[PDB]
RNA sequence: GAACUGAAGAGUUUGAUCAUGGCUCAGAUUGAACGCUGGCGGCAGGCCUAACACAUGCAAGUCGAGCGGAUGAAGGGAGCUUGCUCCUGGAUUCAGCGGCGGACGGGUGAGUAAUGCCUAGGAAUCUGCCUGGUAGUGGGGGAUAACGUCCGGAAACGGGCGCUAAUACCGCAUACGUCCUGAGGGAGAAAGUGGGGGAUCUUCGGACCUCACGCUAUCAGAUGAGCCUAGGUCGGAUUAGCUAGUUGGUGGGGUAAAGGCCUACCAAGGCGACGAUCCGUAACUGGUCUGAGAGGAUGAUCAGUCACACUGGAACUGAGACACGGUCCAGACUCCUACGGGAGGCAGCAGUGGGGAAUAUUGGACAAUGGGCGAAAGCCUGAUCCAGCCAUGCCGCGUGUGUGAAGAAGGUCUUCGGAUUGUAAAGCACUUUAAGUUGGGAGGAAGGGCAGUAAGUUAAUACCUUGCUGUUUUGACGUUACCAACAGAAUAAGCACCGGCUAACUUCGUGCCAGCAGCCGCGGUAAUACGAAGGGUGCAAGCGUUAAUCGGAAUUACUGGGCGUAAAGCGCGCGUAGGUGGUUCAGCAAGUUGGAUGUGAAAUCCCCGGGCUCAACCUGGGAACUGCAUCCAAAACUACUGAGCUA
């Protein structure tokens, strides 16, 4: 860099982009918690992963780490998922 | 041909049309005089002091 | 309203998606003569009810595959 | 630019009155006014269409001393305005500043105008104009200043204009030396003599 | 946001003015929405020193465009006569 | 009322003629270059070549009314004594955290023949700041820079330990809208600052009331972008086959959003002589130059879109970038160095070398219009406004005006008589534009500070917002435009050509030489063609030459040409695609015709006006944009459908 404006710029983005890598890992792992659980055809295992996930999903995209369609993209196919495997 | 400065593309062919040798007191060719020369079998000598040259 | 295309069938070996030919007559922009010229696309067939020879109408819609965003509504010449 | 000299071998090479000089004296008892300028002149030498055209053009420019640029700006615009391009050409000569102040007595010349209307001694609506191109437009009123209306050359073109013909388009209000221009001339009111189709049909090729 | 401000025309040291609504992120005189009237800082004999269109303008500042100091200035002058 | 109105030919094949046919010329234009010459101003333009390499300056910062900390005025004072110390207070200034901006403005045209551009459409999306509504801002928690401390390094600077705030960060509470879920139910927010105050308690620390700014969910609007379809967009066939995620279906993943965008199975499809693929070339458009038009050529300056930022990739942050003065990796090339070890990217504004026939100043100011931040003063701004250089272009003005025959002197030619340069000069008399000197003198300026008053907001003559009033304060250009006075004719004309085409002629030198030349052609002893001199003809602060486009060229002929002998009918059949279709009814409405609506950016071209003393130039309204799409109507012709007739 040339500049303060920069150098400061790249610091506080190295510090943003540290903070967020851990709460997109942290949506990623509840989301692949609860597709594992599907995957073996287990009914109570996948109700209480859902409960689990839907908080942290709503409040990330909230935060806007991620965007409010993606929260609901997921919802929906997650509940389509586990109410076809209940039946 | 005479002249003040670094080696370049003009006086290179310059010599490439005069079958002359080509000299550079304290000075050094370009980027471009260098592809000319090395092109062609042209001689560039350099040298930093004149007695050098009076001897070449 | 919403404008349609009415043409031929040319094809009807894909799933699902029929081939259509329209034909258009423009006359040259120099010296003045009707030429036709032919467009060729891929509308979507729901059901696989038409067949090479059938001459059928078409709409635009949002696309359904790459190279594909046409869809039937009717056809009204069936071929023999 | 303009053509400083001898104003009138001008007049012996077109081979009319073109009037230059005050015209006070004469012009055949000043120049022997019946050969071309210079060593051959007592060959006549008939010409071509080409030459015909050219002479009628060069007689019009020097009457009115425009050079070649400027006329044909004069053209582009006479062409472009309805009506018969070829008395639009004249309408549009005969409204500049210093033939207007010519026509009106103030200069002997067309030269001693420009004179005046140069070195500022001219006002046309109360104001004061030093460009002998300004278009004049109808019921304007050309005077002299103040300042500058004792100079003798108004008097001895006044007198002098006193006698060459009624205009009949401008009135000189001759005490103190005030114009007006009610209208341009029309075709009818210059001497029918100028064959401005051969200017046109000069400028057509 | 979108703004109504002054797109400078004429020549050297002669100014005209376009009231023009614009994207507040382009050229002084690159391209624009609408152009809703003028102004002239020298007018003088029949010339008009400055006009807008009442409509288009109020049509526009109800839409949230927010004008300029001199367009605010010009626009309450004119909204005076 | 107007928006047009418009079209030339000549030279050269022969002893001569008509035709065919090529070559050449007369016109208008350049981002031009060169040669000779050169006074002024106004308005524009100025690396077309090496997307070659770059020394040195500047081109993006702002907010203390978000937050700690340290800098600590004037003062009130206190002591001792001329000055110091101390305290309270404290005005100013910011290295750091944090919020915005940095994705704009500016540059260039390498790549790109179609994920580009132009025209017309549509459906499945997002959109900071801006506008109008709806519902809120309740209460906790753990940190960390700055800082202190300990080492190493030539420096750049780096590392460990401890300590502290926020509109930094994370749970909790609640949800008018919002998410998903089928009703049923479940899920998700915030932040506080600044100016005043009646009554109450409290440290009017404050709570509480009020205003302003701010923050959180959400709807609509505006703006901006993403996505899809149809048509069009250079040359080549001495380039004929191309494609296996390829073409389509299903399940799943992924995106803000449709989609082979990706993936796993199923099928064998998709494109192409209406030119696929390949090769070469090239940013596209409004527009510009020519042309009577139709066309041809072409994308400088101006405006819209696209792509690029030393070369090749990748993502992060962010509403928005795969990021023009940001990050990471690799590479080529320069440099530093103390030899341990790092830095760089002018296709931003000036500037340099280099290449070239060829293209300019290390300028001034943020006064004006804009952009970023701020609450507001205000700060920043090579955008911009202006200056400098260059006849590069367009336009305008000067270099004087009248009289003047001894038709002076000199030159040139001569039939030796004279003619011509020539009213030209001199003489005489006038004028002072531009330039020089002196003195006056606008307009570009809106606003800002302070003070007062009146309305609205409340709960309040508070703060604050808004009208108005008074005072003060602002211009780089700039010795402005413009105006008045003084002096004197004083300070200012060159270039090409003169055989025909093509306006303008003779003498003297030379002798197939020296030379000229666009095409015919000149020059071998009387050369209007070479070189001078007299004279003349065109232009004129310019004039010629060279290079390039259209025209003339009806010489690629759609408008608008030809093929017996000048170039040109395949050696002759048959036949595929294609082009074309004898004659009657009836229908349909693709072509065709008429009308309406929307669109066809602005500028430019054109018409009528208005401002610069005129013009160039600037500008108002109109016309036009000949096109495209959608509706309504008509049925003669062509197309299509049904039924006939026989030439
Ligand atoms: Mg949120
Ligand atoms: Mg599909
Ligand atoms: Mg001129
Ligand atoms: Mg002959
Ligand atoms: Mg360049
Ligand atoms: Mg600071
Ligand atoms: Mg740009
Ligand atoms: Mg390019
Ligand atoms: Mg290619
Ligand atoms: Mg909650
Ligand atoms: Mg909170
Ligand atoms: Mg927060
Ligand atoms: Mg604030
Ligand atoms: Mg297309
Ligand atoms: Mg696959
Ligand atoms: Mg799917
Ligand atoms: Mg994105
Ligand atoms: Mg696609
Ligand atoms: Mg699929
Ligand atoms: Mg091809
Ligand atoms: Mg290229
Ligand atoms: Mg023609
Ligand atoms: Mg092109
Ligand atoms: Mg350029
Ligand atoms: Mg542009
Ligand atoms: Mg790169
Ligand atoms: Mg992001
Ligand atoms: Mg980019
Ligand atoms: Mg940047
Ligand atoms: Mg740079
Ligand atoms: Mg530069
Ligand atoms: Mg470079
Ligand atoms: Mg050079
Ligand atoms: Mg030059
Ligand atoms: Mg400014
Ligand atoms: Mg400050
Ligand atoms: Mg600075
Ligand atoms: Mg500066
Ligand atoms: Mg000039
Ligand atoms: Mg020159
Ligand atoms: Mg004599
Ligand atoms: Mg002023
Ligand atoms: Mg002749
Ligand atoms: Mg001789
Ligand atoms: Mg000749
Ligand atoms: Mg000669
Ligand atoms: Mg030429
Ligand atoms: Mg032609
Ligand atoms: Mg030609
Ligand atoms: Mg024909
Ligand atoms: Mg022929
Ligand atoms: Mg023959
Ligand atoms: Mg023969
Ligand atoms: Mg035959
Ligand atoms: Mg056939
Ligand atoms: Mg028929
Ligand atoms: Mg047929
Ligand atoms: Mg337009
Ligand atoms: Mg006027
Ligand atoms: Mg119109
Ligand atoms: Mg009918």
């Amino acid at each position: 860099a040339n500049t303060p404006s920069a150098k400061k710029r790249a610091k506080q983005a190295e510090k943003r982009r540290s903070h967020n890598a851990s709460l997109r890992s942290m949506v990623r792992t509840y989301i692949k918690n609860v597709v594992k659980a599907i995957d073996a055809k287990d009914l109570e295992k996948a109700q209480a992963a859902f409960t689990a996930a839907v908080p942290v999903i709503d409040r990330m995209a909230d935060k806007g780490i991620i965007h409010k369609n993606k929260a609901a993209r997921h919802k929906s196919r997650l509940s389509g998922h586990i109410k076809a495997l209940s039946t | 041909g005479g002249g003040v400065g670094g080696i370049t593309e003009s006086d290179a062919n310059l010599a490439l049309a005069s079958n002359a040798v080509l000299f550079g007191f304290n000075v050094r060719a370009d980027a471009g005089a260098r592809k000319i020369v090395e092109a062609e079998g042209l001689d560039m000598r350099y040298y930093n002091v004149i007695y050098d040259i009076i001897e070449d | 309203t919403v404008r349609t295309l009415t043409g031929r069938v040319v094809s009807d070996k894909m799933d699902k998606t029929v081939t259509v030919l329209i034909e258009r007559r423009v006359k040259h922009p120099i010296y003045g003569k009707y030429v036709k010229r032919s467009t060729k696309l891929h509308a979507h067939d729901e059901s696989n009810q038409c067949r090479i020879g059938d001459l059928v109408t078409i709409r635009e819609t949002r696309p359904l595959a790459k190279t594909k965003a046409w869809t039937l509504v009717d056809i009204v010449e069936r071929a023999v | 630019a303009r053509y400083i000299g001898p104003k009138c071998k001008l007049s012996r090479r077109e081979g009319t009155d073109l009037f230059l000089k005050s015209g006070a004296r004469a012009l055949d008892s000043k120049c022997k006014a019946e050969n071309v300028p210079g060593q051959h002149g007592q060959r006549r030498g008939r010409l071509s269409d080409y030459g015909l055209q050219l002479r009628e053009k060069q007689k019009v420019r020097r009457i009115y001393g425009v050079l070649e640029r400027q006329f044909r700006g004069y053209y582009q615009e006479a062409s472009r305005r309805k009506g018969s391009t070829g008395e639009n050409l004249l309408q549009l000569l005969e409204c500049r500043l210093d033939n207007v102040v010519y026509r009106m007595g103030f200069g002997s010349t067309r030269s001693e105008s420009r004179q005046l209307v140069s070195h500022k001694a001219i006002t046309v609506n109360g104001q004061t104009v030093n460009i002998p191109s300004y278009q004049v437009k109808a019921g304007d009123v050309v005077a002299v200043r103040e300042k500058s209306k004792n100079q003798l050359r108004i008097a001895q073109a006044l007198e002098l204009c006193g006698q060459r013909g009624r205009v009949e388009w401008v009135e000189v209000d001759l005490d103190k030396k005030a114009g007006t221009f009610k209208s341009a001339p029309a075709r009818s009111d210059l001497s029918a003599d100028i064959n401005e189709n051969l200017i046109v049909e000069l400028y057509s090729k | 946001m979108v703004t109504i401000r002054l797109a400078r025309g004429g020549s050297k040291k002669r100014p005209f003015y376009h009231l023009t609504v614009t994207n507040s992120r382009n050229a002084r005189d690159g391209r624009f929405v609408e152009r809703i009237g003028f102004f002239n800082p020298v007018a003088t004999g029949g010339e008009v020193r400055l006009s807008v269109d009442q409509e288009r303008a109020t049509y526009w500042l109800g839409q949230g465009a927010q004008p300029s100091e001199r367009v605010a200035q010009l626009l309450k002058d004119a909204a005076k006569a």
